[PDB]
């Protein structure tokens, strides 16, 4: 929902991930960015760091 | 003969011009002159056409005049304008931050009915800003401009549209006068005919008609042969005009008691009366000029008109089908096209004298609601004129207009050719314009009628291609706003002298030559077939007698600073383009040195300007010197002119003036006396001449960059001086008040030294970043708050300006004192800075290279500037060569061997180009200049130096050695003079730099500008630029402990600082900013782990 | 002293690839403007017509090696979209060459 | 639908409220400018109104009213509640005090700029810096 | 049934508003001199229009 | 910190707004335009909303940065720094 | 056009071989940025 809600007509997305209680993993790089996160990439996955 | 002093600077023109160039900015000077019905352009009126001519502000508050209430018993009337003398001259406003203007009075007069009495007295309305010589408007000391404006003429304007759906032509109509009924009738989806009145809900046509007065028979009678009648005649609507004339007015105000006397005032009002409707003379006459109505006739008073409204229908029916003519049953006979919105016949031009003249009749309107309120409510006998009249709202819409509008623009002061533009610039984007919509491709392109009227190529860069031209220089202005250009007559074959200023509307109607069109004598022509322009744009190779008009020269379509590019017709229109707006950047230099090679028109761009300080009266230079000059005219007076030394312009640069004359010599009325920043003994002086090869160096002229020899830095040849102005304001304060002392606290005396016992730097001071430029002390005993020079900045001081409110000067409100130094730097060319020719062949200095280790001609001159091969044929630029090989022509002159006779090459060559001396300016005109023939044969000619050899071929080239290896260089290689300019993209302006500096408040991000130490921005595309690579710690660092993170940065900084290991960041503020407003709207984020 | 070795970004708006941004190692010049290599104008497609250029400095230890290894100007020579070199002699080079 | 709306609840006290939570101030531009001019905008007065209108409750419950006009006014509170989540879903939206209306909580991630649309926008860092370039052909690649 | 469209329309509008906001500005360019630029010859409801 | 793995988002049950508050609202007064100062108990105040410009209290009792986390008897509101009425939230709490 | 442009940029161009070449130069100047606007477009998605 971090990045869907960076799209359009959010509140629909912000109410349909409430009511489900809908728990983002941070899997991807559009988000972990927002959160000032390492992105999973590069000098990022666990493999390396 | 035309100029007294004129340097004899060559011209290979072959031609004879039968116009002179028009005042430059004499489009400015007649507009105003009209809007205060000044004597001379009332001779002017005059002489020509009508006997009444009327100004432009009596017609305002004529117009207007008279006034009354509802009850009529009591009004009143203005008449007679009148100006005074101004009150301070023009650097009088200048040095004191005042205004350039005059006052204005007037004479109105009171009556009323029930006593018929007359009080007729003289008002003051305020102080008009005034025009200057030049062409400025000054405004709080500052030197200012009113553009143009293109817009469109109001008239019936028609327009086929497609419905997108079924593929039916169908066309339409719009009656689009300056103000009042806004309409547009048109051919409906269906046979019918339906309007659209005030933009809104559509209606019959035919009900209109029989709402004037009118029935079914003389419709029938009238026009009763086209198809589309019978759909929209078919309506079985009641003959009698009673409802439908209702409805329409319930469909305008909802609500309203019905009677069929409101809708027969309504229509007869909003369409048929001042109230609201109004097609101003310009419109009317657009109105006129089409269908044919009431032909040779005057047109003070037919704004409302009930045939103007008639002959429109008729017009869209006969161009359904394509009726290819009309006739109206008593005027004259016009065809049946369609309206382009660009053709300038239907654009026009909203001169400074109708913005002004606008914005005083909003004013006018708002004295006249007042005074409205203060007569139907104050008790007579006791209100005479000085009483009625409110002026606060006239001066306040004025100062809003001069101050706010975006056609009072500051002037482009970089150089005399700068400013000259920013005046003749037509702006289609304004107040009343276009700003949104058309901002596409149908306006921010070229058209046909765009011939003598704007430059095609002339238009800023920015945002504003297309939007912003530059009017030409055979160009003027219909009392009406419609460009016209000049045009020679021609009838039977044979040329005439006669002269006509044409607009497209009398030119797409004829045959237009074209200005080579050869001549053999006493006018006649000498071919059968020749070139030729028509409506569409489309030229021909046609006959020689079908012609009816012929141009007056070539450059009748160029621009000025387009007219200064020397074989500009060599080049490409992108390139010539770049040229032009690249004088327009260039910074004025210690010694203007006058082009080598250049144009005709050089002069004048300096005459035409307002930078040369010229003689009044033929007369005797009596007193000279650096600031003041002293003439003694031959008629008995003495004129004294007053030089402006050192002047900060509007963008930095100096505007130090100097004399060209001594003690005694005779001048003649008209003929320069001094010089000014970037002129030359009276003609336009932008760059310098320098002796140019073109060449790849050894890798640092790669990709446009390009090289100079240290000698540009020791003679100080592009060497230029820069001003800047600092100030500051003492005012008062909740804790207080604000003074200006040398008292600062707890400081050192190393800092005050330079200043004086008073607060301010002592003239002559040295500064730089940590400098006190004047000492302010600001309550709470005190605070250290002074003024200190900015990173960056340095020089010395010239002048300390100190305003203060105890000695009556008209300071702000919350002021004491206001303190303005002004210091200057004498920067000189360096790595980084930019450069440029005419032909748009720019570059940053990459390298300067001692003059020991440039390529010598034999003769040991150390070429200059190094430019490359490889950035003239991808480009399209080639004049600059050509430029080149006249330039060394032009400074080792020639001498043609006539002895045995005149080659063929030098035929069309005029005499006194058979001979030259050295260092001999030239002129080569853009579209009659020196053809490719008559300089690869000039060449050969090139006189020696003075050890008699010839550092030159006979094709341009020289055999150039080196100065690192010594051995000489295999092949020949070319060599010139090229003449060069300085532009304001300098390195010390644009450099800029961040560690730790002032944050945002708001957002806590860095701030963005070097004008107040910002920040990089680091968008989007770099972040993914930075994911591809995959790197995720730089892009957390750029993320957060270097924008947001508010502990992280200092943090980091500290155990730099300290040596230590640096931390890993926190939370943003942006992720905080968005969970505390996520928050706001009752949801819970609860992180995890 | 405090500048050895250690390596700096640049970036030209605007930024269509990552060779868009490269890191150097920056020597010290007495000037105002920023040299740059002329093999790499075409990753930029920047020329000298009076461009400009943008800098930023790494500061932990992760960024500096990210830069002098994933991110460097001699590491990074093809196009990541044909593997055909991207730094390499384009007009004045090659006519010396022919 | 049905299915999906209640297997999300597969606890539903979140449809409506007894209390409201108000954002911080520095989220809220309110300052002042030389002279006696504020510097304001359109996402602060609705927290006022939204307390005005509590109050005309809280005159209207104990004090002792017919529930008629208690009820009107409730009603009257929920049309002024639904300013602070996006006024604009009723038409003709609130209009402020002007002539434009305001700028909701909805706003801030919905629109043309929002914080959801502008968080990518970029940044602006420190140590960093900009000049003009030049060519270095006495420079290796690195 | 005219009630999808308008969200549609809207979001598309918004995409392209975006694509537009993500493009370089004046205030950030380093470029020669100031040229032309998306942000001010088409909106973004035309870069909506042109790709349907 | 930053460790985090998930963003497990829902409805707030009306008692949570209050949790997350460090007080009410009760005041409709945005400002006076007198004393440069908001309203005490309202919007934009300085009772919930943090101490508006360092360690300060509306009475003047403690300003002495010496001290740290007092609220005042007076005025009440706790001297702290980061200009905390950045993160600090109230609940309205009608009828 | 069917009116050609039979002169280079070396023998000159003649006014009316040369109020034609602009019409296509300007066009160009203000397509480029539309151009580029249509490019970020597509790569924003691609990249979405
Ligand atoms: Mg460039
Ligand atoms: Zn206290």
């Amino acid at each position: 929902w971090l990045s869907a809600a960076s799209f359009q007509e959010t509140t629909r997305v912000l109410t349909d991930a409430a009511i489900n209680c809908r728990s983002d993993k941070l899997n991807g790089l559009k988000e972990n960015v927002i959160i000032g996160k390492l992105i999973p990439a590069g000098t990022g996955i666990s493999r390396y760091r | 003969n035309s100029v007294p002093g004129a340097p004899n600077r060559v011209s290979f023109a072959k031609l004879r011009e039968p116009l002179e160039v028009p005042g430059l900015l004499d489009v400015q000077t007649d507009s105003f002159e009209w809007l205060v019905g000044s004597d001379r352009w009332r001779q002017a009126a005059i002489d020509r056409g009508e006997e009444n001519p009327v100004g432009g502000l009596e017609e305002v508050l004529a117009e207007l005049s008279p006034i009354e209430d509802f009850s009529g018993s009591m009004s009143l009337s203005f008449s007679d304008p009148r100006f005074d003398e101004v009150k301070a001259s023009v650097d009088e406003c200048k040095d004191k931050d005042m205004t350039y203007a005059a006052p204005l009075f007037v004479t109105a007069e009171f009556i009323n009915n029930n006593t018929g009495e007359i009080k007729s007295q003289t008002v003051f309305m305020g102080d008009f800003p005034m025009m200057t010589e030049k062409g400025t408007f000054i405004i709080n000391g500052t030197e200012r401009v009113v553009v143009s404006q293109l817009v469109r003429s109001p008239g019936v304007y028609f327009d086929e549209t497609i419905d997108k759906s079924t593929e039916k032509t169908l066309h339409s109509v719009k009656v689009i006068p300056g103000r009042g009924a806004w309409l547009e009738f048109d051919v409906d989806k269906r046979d019918t005919v339906g309007v659209r009145i005030d933009r809104k809900r559509r209606q019959p046509v035919t009900v209109l008609l029989k709402a004037l007065g009118w029935t079914n028979e003389q419709i029938v009678e009238r026009f009763g042969f086209s198809e589309i009648m019978m759909g929209t005649l078919e309506k079985d609507t009641t003959s009698g005009t009673d409802e439908a004339l209702l409805d329409i007015y319930r469909k305008l105000r909802p609500g309203e008691p019905p009677t069929k006397e409101s809708a027969q005032t309504l229509l007869e009002n909003l369409f048929f009366k001042e109230k609201r409707y109004d097609l101003a003379r310009v419109g009317r006459y657009k109105v006129n000029k089409k269908l044919g109505l009431n032909a040779g006739k005057p047109i003070t008073s037919s704004t409302l008109t009930e045939e103007d409204v008639v002959a429109t229908i008729e017009y869209l029916v006969r161009l359904h089908e394509g009726q290819t003519s009309m006739t109206v049953p008593g005027g004259v006979e016009v065809p049946v096209e369609v309206d382009d919105i660009d053709h300038f016949g239907n654009r026009r031009l909203r001169t400074v004298g109708e913005l002004i003249q606008n914005q005083i009749r909003v004013g006018l309107s708002r004295m006249e609601r007042v005074v409205r309120e203060r007569m139907t409510t104050q008790d007579v006998e006791a209100i005479t004129p000085q009483t009625l009249i409110n002026i606060r709202p006239v001066v306040a819409a004025i100062k809003e207009f001069f101050g706010t509008s975006q056609l009072s623009q500051f002037m482009d002061q970089n150089n005399p050719l700068s400013g000259l533009t920013h005046k003749r610039r037509l702006s289609a984007l304004g107040p009343g314009g276009l700003s949104r919509e058309r901002a596409g491709l149908e306006v921010r392109d070229v058209h046909p009628s765009h011939y003598g009227r704007m430059c095609p190529i002339e238009t800023p860069e920015g945002p504003n291609i297309g939007l912003i031209g530059s009017l030409s220089v055979y160009a003027r202005v219909n009392p009406f706003g419609f460009i016209e250009t000049p045009y020679r007559k021609v009838e039977n074959g044979v040329v005439t002298d006669q002269i006509d200023y044409l607009t497209a509307d009398e030119e797409d109607r004829h045959v237009v030559a074209q200005a080579n069109s050869p001549t053999d004598e006493n006018g006649r022509f000498t071919e059968d077939r020749v070139m030729v322009r028509k409506k569409g744009g489309e030229v021909e190779f046609v006959s020689a007698d079908q012609v009816d008009y012929m141009d007056v020269s070539p450059r009748q379509m160029v621009s000025v600073a387009t007219a200064m590019i020397p074989f500009l017709e060599h080049d490409d229109a992108n390139r010539a383009l770049m040229g032009a707006n690249m004088q327009r950047q260039a910074v004025p230099l210690v010694r203007s040195e006058a082009p080598l090679v250049g144009t005709g028109m050089e002069l004048r761009a300096a005459i035409d300007a307002g930078d040369v300080v010229v003689a009044d009266k033929t007369g005797v230079i009596e007193e000279v010197s650096a600031d003041y000059i002293t003439v003694m005219a031959d008629d008995g007076t003495r004129q004294s002119y007053r030089l402006r030394k050192f002047a900060r312009s509007n963008h930095g640069t100096c505007a130090n003036q100097r004399p060209i004359v001594d003690a005694g010599q005779r001048v003649e009325a008209g003929q320069v006396i001094a010089d000014g920043p970037c002129t030359q003994n009276g003609e336009m002086a932008l760059g310098k001449n320098l002796l140019v090869a073109i060449m790849p160096w050894e890798g640092h002229n790669y990709e446009d960059a390009i090289i100079l020899s240290n000698r540009l830095v020791e003679e100080d040849v592009l060497t230029s001086i820069h001003i800047e102005e600092h100030e500051i304001d003492a005012r008062d304060t909740k804790l207080g008040a604000e003074e200006i002392t040398r008292d600062i606290p707890n400081v050192s005396d190393e800092v005050l030294a330079d200043l004086d016992e008073r607060g301010i730097v002592r003239i002559g001071a040295e500064v730089r970043d940590g400098d006190i430029l004047v000492g302010k002390v600001t309550p709470k005993e005190v605070r250290d708050t002074s003024l200190k020079v900015p990173h960056g900045e340095s020089g010395k001081v010239i002048g300390i300006r100190v305003f203060s409110r105890e000695d009556d000067d008209e300071l702000p409100a919350g002021v004491n004192e206001l303190v303005r130094v002004y210091v200057a730097q004498k920067r000189k060319i360096s790595d980084g800075d930019k450069l440029a020719g005419r032909h748009g062949n720019k570059g940053v200095i990459g390298k300067i290279l001692p003059v020991e280790d440039m390529p010598f001609l034999p003769d040991g001159t150390p070429v200059d500037i190094i430019l490359n091969t490889h950035g003239v044929p991808r480009r399209m630029n080639i004049g600059q060569i050509l430029e080149t090989h006249l330039g060394w022509v032009a400074k080792a002159g020639w001498n043609i061997d006539v002895a045995a006779g005149v080659p063929d090459w030098a035929s069309k060559l005029p005499e006194e180009l058979y001979s030259a001396p050295a260092d001999s300016t030239v002129a080569t005109p853009v579209f009659d200049g020196a053809q490719e023939g008559e300089l690869a044969g000039l060449l050969g000619s090139t006189l020696p130096n003075r050890d008699g050899e010839v550092m030159v071929d006979a094709d341009g080239k020289s055999t150039l050695f080196d100065g690192r290896s010594g051995e000489p260089f295999p092949y020949p290689v070319t060599v010139g003079y090229m003449y060069i300019l300085k532009l304001h993209h300098l390195v010390d302006d644009k450099i800029h730099a961040r560690s730790t500096g002032p944050y945002s408040m708001i957002t806590q991000q860095p701030l963005g500008g070097k004008a107040q130490f910002g920040g990089q921005r680091f968008g989007e595309m770099e972040c993914w630029a930075m994911q591809a690579y995959g790197a995720a710690y730089t892009l957390q660092e750029l993320l957060t402990i270097k924008s947001d993170d508010t502990v992280g940065r200092v943090k980091v900084y500290e155990a730099i600082v300290k040596g230590e290991n640096i931390p890993e960041p926190g939370i943003p503020e942006s992720f905080k900013v968005l969970l505390k407003e996520l928050q706001s709207l009752c949801l819970n984020v609860e992180v995890l782990s | 002293e405090v500048i050895a070795e250690h390596p700096v970004l640049l970036n030209r708006a605007p930024t269509l690839h990552r060779l868009g941004i490269q890191a150097f190692e920056p020597q010290l010049v007495e000037g105002k403007a920023i040299q740059l290599h002329p093999l790499v104008c075409e990753a930029f497609n920047a020329d000298f017509d009076g461009d400009q250029m943008a800098v930023h400095l790494p500061l932990s230890a992760e960024a500096q090696a990210e830069a002098r290894i994933l991110m460097l100007s001699s590491n990074n020579i093809l196009s990541p979209a044909s593997g055909k070199p991207l730094a390499m002699p384009r007009l004045d080079m090659v006519t010396g060459l022919y | 639908k049905r299915l999906k709306v209640v297997a999300a609840f597969q606890s539903p006290m979140g449809m409506v409220l007894d209390a409201v939570p108000v954002i911080p101030p520095e989220l809220r531009p309110m300052v002042q400018l030389d002279g006696g001019r504020f510097a304001t905008s359109d996402l602060n007065d609705l927290y006022r109104r939204v307390i005005n209108r509590n109050n005309r409750l809280k005159r209207l419950i104990d004090l002792g009213a017919p529930e008629i006009i208690v009820n009107n006014e409730k009603r009257m509170l929920q049309e002024s509640v639904d300013a602070l989540f996006d006024n604009g879903r009723r038409g003709r939206p609130v209009t402020g005090p002007g002539n434009r209306p305001l700028k909701s909580l909805s706003d801030l991630l919905k629109g043309k700029q929002g914080r959801f649309r502008q968080n990518l926008l970029g940044k602006r860092v420190d140590y960093s810096g900009r000049s003009v370039i030049v060519v270095g052909p006495q420079l290796k690649l690195h | 049934a005219d009630e999808a469209a308008e969200r549609e329309r809207r979001e598309e509008e918004a995409y392209a508003a975006g694509v537009l906001d993500l493009m370089v500005d004046r205030e950030d360019l380093m470029d020669d001199e100031d040229h032309l630029l998306a942000q001010d010859l088409i909106d973004a409801e035309e870069l909506a229009d042109r790709f349907k | 910190v930053n460790f985090f793995d998930e963003l497990r988002i829902g409805l707030a049950t009306a008692d949570d707004i209050r949790n997350w508050s460090y007080g009410e609202v009760k005041k409709p007064e945005t400002i006076n335009y007198r004393t440069l100062k908001p309203e005490k108990d309202g919007l934009f105040c300085e009772k919930i909303f943090g101490p508006t410009r360092d360690w300060e209290c509306y009475c003047g009792k403690y300003k002495r940065v010496r001290f740290k986390g007092i609220i005042c008897e007076r005025c009440g509101v706790e001297v702290t720094r980061a200009k905390v009425r950045r993160e600090r939230m109230g609940h309205i709490e009608l009828a | 056009i069917p009116r050609p442009i039979k002169s280079s940029f070396r023998e000159g161009l003649t006014v009316l071989e040369y109020f034609i070449n602009t019409h296509g130069a300007r066009k160009g100047l203000a397509d480029t940025a539309l151009r580029t606007a249509d490019s970020g477009y597509l790569t924003r998605r691609l990249v979405d």
